[PDB]
């Protein structure tokens, strides 16, 4: 419903608002993924923005797994 | 948010489609009722009877220029010409009247193109008014020199392509337009819900294509 | 209204003053007191358009919440504030 | 080449990633406000100001 | 009793006491009437009530009697602001006309009386013209009045007759086809009568039509016919009076796209920020500032005339006015080539500025320079100010 | 923000020194645009680049005008610091001084912004400037200034309605905001095509450049092609992508046989040119229309390999535009009849003519090489055949580069001395920045 | 005779030229590429897939 949807984004709204972290990890580095089950997860822009910066993550590895696998193949 | 990689809203989109967003306290459009000759100047079913609902309108354009030329032409009338005034009133009238005559043809023969062309088809597209353009600015361009018997039609046509695009299919692709209260799809964000559309007293070009866009009145 | 309106006013007080002395012939620095006067009525205007700001706020939130239009508490303070942004 | 180890650590001493986060926070709060405000705005009634109904709830008074 | 009405009476007994000061300045041989003006400037403030529209006006018209120098022409001058405040509170037919008449008599008279020179009897000519185009259009409105009070037994307007109504009151801004009054105006009379008739007349009729007028009907064919004949006119006429005319005709197109689409903030500010720039127009004594006020009735970015068109555009979006709304677009198109042909004119040029012999050097340098600060106000526009 | 005002107070004050002072101006002038080449520098200094796609961010309240830093933006804010103070050593009055000035702020602001309704207003306020650059009295041309005007402004009004339509959707012109809400894509998506299709030159709203980059002067002409042109490109880039994505998708047969037509027609033109300026001028178009096909393609590393071809590009044609302007500064002509045996009257510019020749030709040890090979591995993994078009092509660039090359540098030697200090300085850093770029541009 | 630009156009493009070779050889490699983030990061993942590609076969 409506009033679920807005909950939720206030909840979500409250968490990012009150979120902090150090010691050697950069947000916008995120570890995991935040799972939803949105219809449209720009719905939510806070969760977009992580899961966007997930997914960089997540791209910039392969390349370098397979400059990795290129060198073994190449020995 | 920006990177080299991708383009992330290129690939994040809905899985289902929306449901219907509420906009407001009352969900009933308020606004004046249309007169009862444009409702039938609508009707292309009768190709005949849309022509004939039509035309008359396109036939004042011509009636506004031919006065116009007859004004002038009558200023520049000497006196020994002006004052012979059965001579006066049949040039002046004949000017006025083949403006008119003009114009009137030229629309009968749009209009019925147009919903001839719509009948024969089965659908409302926009080919029917291309054809129709087509057809009406061949007419008037015949017996002219040669860009003209193309460039005619494809005025007219030209004119067809941006009555459908401005008037009647954005208004229709926007039909679920709203300004105010909720953002659509976005009901989450928690913009408030206003009591009523806002009423707008706005002239008689301007009204709602929906019910919920804006109250119209005063 | 906006924090930094008066800085502005000054700003364009300075400006006018040149302007006036560009018009007559006269050197950018040329009668100091004309850019004094203008610096002193540019910052009172653009005080005095910074408090419309705040009004007009007032006026739009009193006006749609006397006609029916509930706004929640989380949206009341964008309008019935004096920020000073 | 103990200019550039220490520039190095010039570059991480000044680095804060945290007030990175707070500096996007602050940008994003601050954007949404302003759409918040003028998505309540343009509830824009436009009548005459003659119009009783439509300003009912206004407290008007006349001299006529 | 008569207490609510102070305000009138002050009126009166100044306007009483200012004739006879004036005939007691005039029985010395007095030359110069700075301490007239300041009276009447006085009594303007003393008469104006707190509302935001009249102080506008208000404040206009004690700026625009710093061009006027006879007794004559400022006490025509207050007798035409007593009928163009006084029409924002009209709320019938009967004030309405009244103050309109008033101030047509006063325009006809002021076009007669300041003419000079070899201009003098085509300004009266000019002023003849309008006089006889104005009569059959007060004779169509009282005529339309009579029809409307003997079907209704009232002073309501409401019904059919209402269209006529509105009719009278496009004449009255120059909308086209009912144009080329204003186009003779402008070619003849001279400047300060032209910054008195682009100004405060406008701001009058809108602030009647904003407070108590509503009509069933449309104004989009003189909408239209406004902006595509003041556009094409002022791209082909080389005089540049009949350029600034027919400028004002589509800047009076936009104002009616503002008025037919509702949202009456937006033309508020395009009209004020236009007040403002005829007030720098027609007082320019350098003429590189003749520039600024080119580029700020183009709509160029980031000069206020681009904020006072965008408004109107943002509106007319809004609320889904697509074909007026691309009418407009094309014939901003066309208005920045004559614009530009102003900047190629006066700021591709050398510079000369004549000097004062005779006293007072460069008069009008404070209002002007001080109207060239619209490039500051565009900070304050973008907020949410005019609502 | 601080900074900023303090560089354009800096730069303003060129306006207060007495004209009798002129090796004051010159240095004054001079410096107001070394300065920011300095803070651009710092700034790609403080980008952390495992860090967050925007950076360095600040709003200003409800004022649109926010701003930040992301790659491309921060490429192209370093090329125009770059290319300014050469725009300085070509100017010699105080106007041009101011012109160059206030085009450096409204380009400066405009590459960084995170608004619509503020880059409309940021862009399109250099619109007088370059009608007066264009059209000035004696050695302009005032047809061309009206045509670059009129058709910038034609786009620009297209745009405006479908700007204030989203606006009134979803209550803000904030891109961030804007790629999250749901609008009509389909007619903002022509908007923003309509002004990006003039900018960017993509047939047939392209013939206000073949005009406007000769008229211009040496210092207009390196301004209009190294910079003016990639501003439709980062409109691409950060504005339309990211909001109307669905359009982008549907639109892209139309993009693509635009661009495909804009490429071949623009470059059988070039052949038949008669005119050094105009020869160069025209090279631009099928840069520029690679270039959007490999933005539109969306593939592999669309941005990354499309922002390096505009920097590829930016570098290589002002310095053709300087090496012809050489020519017709010291020779009062720029026309192809009138030149032969450059090579033996001046070498050095000849050596520097053929050099970047080779690099507008995509030639390797160049970064237009690096480019045009990423650009078309990105246009490859769409189809492959939309690649081809591109690549069997390639003789018909070098057809009219070497033809010019060789008709005005070979032959009987007539014609002007070589170049002076200031001429070589003026080429200079675009030399080693094509050097640096083509040979180890990534570490 | 030295011209009037020059002391500033050395100054300028050096600063420049000097500033640019630092971004590159004395930033911290992270801060400088993120696949220098994510070089020693593939690498473990890498090592934890290769045995699970060895017990698939
Ligand atoms: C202890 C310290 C001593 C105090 C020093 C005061 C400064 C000198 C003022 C000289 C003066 O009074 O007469 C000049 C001059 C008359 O002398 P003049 O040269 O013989 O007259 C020339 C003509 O013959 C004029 O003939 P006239 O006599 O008929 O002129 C009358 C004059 C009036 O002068 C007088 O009648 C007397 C002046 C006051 C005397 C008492 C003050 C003490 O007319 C005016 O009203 C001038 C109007 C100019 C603009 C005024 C403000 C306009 C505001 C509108 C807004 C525009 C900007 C807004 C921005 C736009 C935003 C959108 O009068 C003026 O121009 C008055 C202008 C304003 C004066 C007030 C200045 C206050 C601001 C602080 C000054 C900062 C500098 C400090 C100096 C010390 C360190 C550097
Ligand atoms: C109870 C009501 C009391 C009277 C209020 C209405 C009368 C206002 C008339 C007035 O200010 O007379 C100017 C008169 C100066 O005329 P003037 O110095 O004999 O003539 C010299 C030339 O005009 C050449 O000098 P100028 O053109 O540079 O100066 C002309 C004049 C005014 O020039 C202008 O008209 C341009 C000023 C633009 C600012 C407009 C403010 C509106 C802003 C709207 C904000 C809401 O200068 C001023 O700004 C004087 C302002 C003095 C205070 C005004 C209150 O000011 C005064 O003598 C003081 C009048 C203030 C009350 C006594
Ligand atoms: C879209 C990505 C941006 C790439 C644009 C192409 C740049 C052209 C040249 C390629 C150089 C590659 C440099 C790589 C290392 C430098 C730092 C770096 O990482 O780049 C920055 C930006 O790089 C730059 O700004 C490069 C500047 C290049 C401009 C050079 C031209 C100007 C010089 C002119 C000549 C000067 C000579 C003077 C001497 C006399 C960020 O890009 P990404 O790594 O993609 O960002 C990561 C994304 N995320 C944060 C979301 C994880
Ligand atoms: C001068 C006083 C009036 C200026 C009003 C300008 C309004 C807009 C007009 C069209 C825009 C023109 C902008 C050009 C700016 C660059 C330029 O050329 O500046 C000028 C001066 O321009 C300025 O006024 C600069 C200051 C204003 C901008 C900077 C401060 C505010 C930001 C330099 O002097 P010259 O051209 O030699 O002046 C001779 C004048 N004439 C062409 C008529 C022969
Ligand atoms: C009307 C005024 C003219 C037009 C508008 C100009 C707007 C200002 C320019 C753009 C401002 C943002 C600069 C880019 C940037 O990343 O800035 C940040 C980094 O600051 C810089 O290093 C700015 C460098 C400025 C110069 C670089 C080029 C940008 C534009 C140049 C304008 C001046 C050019 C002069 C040319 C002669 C912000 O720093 P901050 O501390 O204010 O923000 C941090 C936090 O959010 C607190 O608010
Ligand atoms: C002048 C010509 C007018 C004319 O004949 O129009 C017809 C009736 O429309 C009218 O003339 C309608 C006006 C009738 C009086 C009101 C319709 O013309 P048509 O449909 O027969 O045209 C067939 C051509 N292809
Ligand atoms: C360039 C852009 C397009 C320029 C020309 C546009 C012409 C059509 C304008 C139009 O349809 O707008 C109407 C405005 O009233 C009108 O324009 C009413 C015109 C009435 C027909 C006139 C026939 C000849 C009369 C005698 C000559 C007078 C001059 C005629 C040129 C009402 O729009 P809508 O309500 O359909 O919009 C629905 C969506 N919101
Ligand atoms: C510094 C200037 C140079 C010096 C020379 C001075 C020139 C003379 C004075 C200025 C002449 C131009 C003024 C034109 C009239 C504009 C104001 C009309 C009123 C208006 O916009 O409506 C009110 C908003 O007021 C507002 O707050 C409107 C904001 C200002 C609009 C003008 C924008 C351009 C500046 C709302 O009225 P309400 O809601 O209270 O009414 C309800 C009760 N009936
Ligand atoms: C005029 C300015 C744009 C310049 C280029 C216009 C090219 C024509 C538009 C092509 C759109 C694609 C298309 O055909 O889809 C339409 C989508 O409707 C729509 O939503 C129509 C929107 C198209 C116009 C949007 C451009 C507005 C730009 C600003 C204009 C100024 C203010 C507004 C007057 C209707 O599809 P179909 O009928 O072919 O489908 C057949 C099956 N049913
Ligand atoms: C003098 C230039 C000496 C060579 C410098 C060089 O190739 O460095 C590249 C950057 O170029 C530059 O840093 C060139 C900047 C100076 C312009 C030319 C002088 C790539 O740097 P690398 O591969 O050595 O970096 C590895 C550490 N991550």
């Amino acid at each position: 419903s409506v009033e679920e949807r807005q909950s939720f984004h206030d909840k979500v709204n409250d968490v990012f608002k009150n979120l902090t972290g150090e010691a050697g990890k950069r947000w916008a580095r995120p570890d995991e993924p935040i799972l939803h089950t949105l219809n449209d997860e720009k719905e939510e822009p806070h969760i977009f923005f992580h899961n966007t910066n997930y997914r960089t993550s997540r791209k910039y590895i392969n390349v370098e797994k397979t400059k990795i696998l290129r060198e073994q193949a190449l020995e | 948010v920006f990177s080299g990689a991708f383009n992330t809203p290129s690939s994040t989109t809905a899985r289902e489609p929306y449901a219907k967003t509420k906009s407001s306290e009352a969900e009933y459009g308020v606004d004046t009722p249309v007169p009862a000759s444009a409702l039938k100047a609508a009707d292309k079913h009768d190709a005949l009877a849309y022509a004939v609902a039509n035309a008359p309108l396109i036939g004042l354009a011509g009636l506004a220029a031919g006065a116009q030329e007859a004004y002038m032409t009558f200023e520049r009338l000497p006196p020994t010409l002006s004052r012979q005034h059965f001579k006066q009133a049949q040039l002046l009238l004949g000017i006025i009247g083949k403006k008119t005559a003009y114009a009137t043809l030229l629309g009968a023969v749009f209009s019925f193109t147009d919903a001839t062309v719509e009948n024969m088809r089965g659908k409302h597209d926009m080919t029917s008014g291309m054809v129709a353009g087509a057809v009406t600015g061949f007419l008037f361009g015949m017996g002219r020199p040669m860009p003209q018997p193309v460039a005619w039609p494809l005025a007219f046509a030209g004119a067809a392509v941006a009555a459908d695009f401005i008037g009647e299919l954005m208004p229709k692709y926007m039909k679920d337009y709203r300004i105010y209260g909720p953002v659509v799809h976005r009901e989450n964000w928690g913009d408030p819900v206003p009591p009523r559309p806002p009423i707008l007293d706005t002239g008689a070009a301007v009204r709602p294509s929906d019910p919920g866009q804006f109250w119209r009145g005063y | 209204g906006w924090a930094y309106s008066g800085e502005w006013g000054m700003l364009a007080g300075f400006c006018f003053g040149t302007l006036k002395n560009v018009q007559e012939g006269k050197a950018w620095f040329r009668r100091p007191y004309i850019h004094g006067a203008g610096m002193i009525a540019g910052y009172y205007l653009f005080k005095a358009a910074a408090d419309w700001e705040d009004e007009a706020l007032k006026r739009i939130i009193t006006r749609y919440e006397r006609k029916g239009y509930a706004i929640p508490e989380d949206r009341k303070e964008l309008f019935a504030a004096n920020q000073y942004k | 080449a103990y200019i550039l180890d220490f520039l190095s650590y010039m570059w991480e001493k000044n680095n804060d990633d945290s007030a990175s986060y707070k500096e996007w926070q602050d940008f994003l709060d601050v954007a949404e406000k302003d759409r918040r405000r003028d998505r309540i705005i343009a509830w824009r009634e436009r009548t005459m100001y003659d119009d009783y109904a439509a300003n009912a709830e206004e407290p008007i008074i006349y001299k006529r | 009793a008569a207490a609510a009405a102070m305000i009138e009476l002050d009126l009166c007994f100044g306007l009483l006491l200012l004739i006879l000061f004036g005939l007691l300045s005039l029985r010395n041989g007095h030359v110069s009437l700075a301490h007239i003006r300041f009276i009447c400037q006085c009594w303007l403030v003393m008469i104006t009530p707190l509302e935001v529209q009249d102080f506008a006006l208000c404040i206009l018209t004690v700026v625009l009697l710093q061009s006027f120098h006879s007794f004559e022409a400022l006490l025509f001058l207050l007798l035409a602001y007593i009928g163009q405040l006084y029409m924002m509170h009209s709320c019938n037919l009967v004030s309405f006309y009244v103050c309109l008449e008033a101030q047509t008599l006063c325009v006809v008279v002021l076009c007669g009386l300041l003419a000079r020179g070899a201009s003098t009897s085509f300004s009266v000519e000019a002023a003849l013209k309008f006089l006889l185009l104005s009569a059959m259009v007060s004779g169509m409105a009282l005529f339309w009045f009579s029809a409307m009070y003997q079907r209704t037994g009232s002073l309501d307007m409401v019904g059919q007759e209402t269209f006529w109504i509105l009719l009278v009151m496009l004449f009255k801004l120059g909308v086209a086809p009912m144009h080329m009054w204003s186009v003779d105006l402008y070619g003849s009379i001279p400047k300060s009568l032209l910054l008195y008739l682009s100004t405060a007349p406008k701001l009058s009729l809108f602030t009647f039509w904003a407070s108590s007028w509503h009509h069933d009907f449309s104004v989009g064919v003189f909408i239209l016919f406004s902006m595509f004949i003041g556009s094409i006119g002022a791209y082909g006429q080389p005089a540049l009076r009949s350029l600034f005319a027919y400028s004002t005709i589509n800047e009076i197109g936009l104002l009616l796209l503002a008025v037919e689409t509702a949202g009456f903030h937006t033309l508020y500010q395009h009209l004020g920020i236009y007040i403002i720039t005829q007030l720098l127009l027609w007082n320019l004594t350098d003429k590189r500032l003749f520039a600024l006020c080119a580029v700020s009735l183009a709509g160029l970015p980031p000069f206020a005339g681009f904020f006072g068109k965008a408004w109107i555009f943002w509106h007319a979006m809004s609320v889904q006015a697509f074909s007026l709304l691309a009418a407009a677009l094309f014939c901003t198109l066309l208005s920045l080539v004559y614009y530009l042909r102003v900047i190629r004119l006066f700021w591709t040029a050398p510079v000369h500025t004549a000097a004062s012999f005779t006293g007072a050097p460069n008069q009008t340098t404070l209002t002007s320079a001080c109207a060239v600060a619209l490039a500051f106000a565009p900070v304050m526009l973008v907020k949410p100010f005019v609502i | 923000m601080f900074i900023s005002v303090l560089l354009i107070l800096f730069a303003l004050c060129v306006t207060l020194i007495p004209e009798a002072h002129y090796h004051m101006v010159r240095v004054w002038s001079f410096v107001a645009t070394i300065i920011p080449m300095w803070v651009v520098t710092w700034m790609w200094w403080n980008f952390d680049a495992s860090g967050h796609g925007l950076q360095m961010l600040v709003i200003l309240g409800r004022s649109h005008l926010a701003f930040g830093i992301d790659g491309v933006a921060l490429s192209l804010m370093l090329l125009t610091t770059v290319l300014f103070p050469i725009c300085m050593m070509l100017l010699r009055t105080v106007a041009g001084f101011m012109t160059f000035i206030l085009l450096e702020v409204l380009v400066l602001s405009a590459l960084c912004v995170l608004d619509l309704l503020g880059f409309y207003i940021l862009f399109e306020a250099s619109l007088i400037l370059l009608f007066l650059l264009i059209g000035r009295a004696p050695y302009g041309s005032l047809e061309a200034a009206y045509k670059i005007v009129l058709y910038t402004m034609a786009g620009s009004l297209v745009l405006l309605p479908t700007l204030f339509m989203i606006y009134s959707e979803c209550g803000t012109t904030n891109v961030l905001y804007m790629t999250c809400a749901y609008n009509h894509q389909t007619v903002l998506g022509w908007g923003l095509l309509a002004v990006l299709a003039v900018k960017i030159p993509l047939m047939p709203v392209h013939l206000w450049l073949p005009e406007a980059h000769v008229a211009a002067p040496t210092a207009g002409s390196v301004l209009l092609a190294g910079v003016l042109l990639k501003l439709g490109g980062i409109g691409f880039l950060r504005f339309m992508l990211p909001v109307v994505p669905e359009f982008c998708v549907s639109v892209f047969p139309l993009v693509s046989t635009l661009c495909l037509v804009s490429f071949l027609f623009s470059t059988l033109s070039t052949l038949r040119q008669i005119d050094l300026k105009k020869i160069v001028a025209y090279s631009s178009i099928a840069h520029m229309s690679m270039v959007t096909l490999a933005i539109f393609s969306q593939s592999e590393f669309s941005a990354y390999s499309s922002s390096f071809l505009m920097i590829a590009h930016g570098l290589i044609s002002p310095a053709l535009f300087l090496i012809v302007g050489i020519l017709y500064d010291r020779a009062h002509t720029k026309f192809i009849l009138y030149f032969s045996g450059l090579g033996a009257s001046m070498p050095i510019g000849s050596t520097l003519f053929f050099l970047f020749t080779l690099g507008n030709l995509a030639f390797p040890l160049f970064p237009n090489f690096i480019a045009e090979v990423l650009c078309m591995v990105s246009i490859f993994a769409v189809h492959e055949l939309l690649a081809y078009v591109f690549c069997v092509c390639q003789v018909l660039g070098a057809a009219y580069g070497f033809w010019a090359f060789n008709r005005v540098v070979h032959g009987l030697p007539r014609g002007p001395a070589d170049v002076t200090r200031t001429e070589f300085h003026t080429v200079l850093p675009l030399l080693i920045g094509a050097v640096w770029l083509g040979i180890k541009p990534m570490a | 005779k030295t011209l009037w630009w020059e002391p500033y156009w050395y100054a300028g493009f050096g600063g420049m030229g000097v500033g640019v070779y630092l971004i590159y050889h004395a930033k911290p490699l992270e801060a400088l590429d993120i696949k220098y983030w994510a070089a020693p990061r593939a690498a473990k993942e890498l090592e934890t897939e290769m045995r699970m590609l060895d017990k698939l076969n």
